[PDB]
């Protein structure tokens, strides 16, 4: 625990990138958190909502 | 069947052209809600139910 102070930031960075990128795979209300899904699944007047 | 027993058929292992199920106009009321009509040739499922 000598380095704490480094490694704090360094982990706070990560978790806060890795948080991030976990706020994609939420859907928000939404029927799918892929983009993909809904252009594939939906007409334009659904897919705009 | 009847609304209380309603009969209910799996379908699976099979391809299916959904484009003459929107062409026909047999149908009075043809309304999707988790999919469009037009896209159901270019998806592939499972657990579908009738």
């Amino acid at each position: 625990s000598a380095l704490g102070k480094l490694q704090d930031v360094v982990n706070q960075n990560a978790q806060a990138l890795n948080t991030l990128v976990k706020q994609l795979s939420s859907n928000f209300g939404a029927i799918s958190s892929v983009l993909n899904d809904i252009l594939a699944r939906l007409d334009p007047p659904e897919a705009e909502v | 069947a009847s609304v209380y027993a309603w009969n209910r058929k799996r379908i699976s292992n099979c391809v299916a052209d959904y484009s003459v199920l929107y062409n026909s106009a047999s149908f009075s009321t043809f309304k999707c809600y988790g999919v469009s009509p037009t896209k159901l040739n270019d998806l592939c499922f499972t657990n579908v139910y009738a």
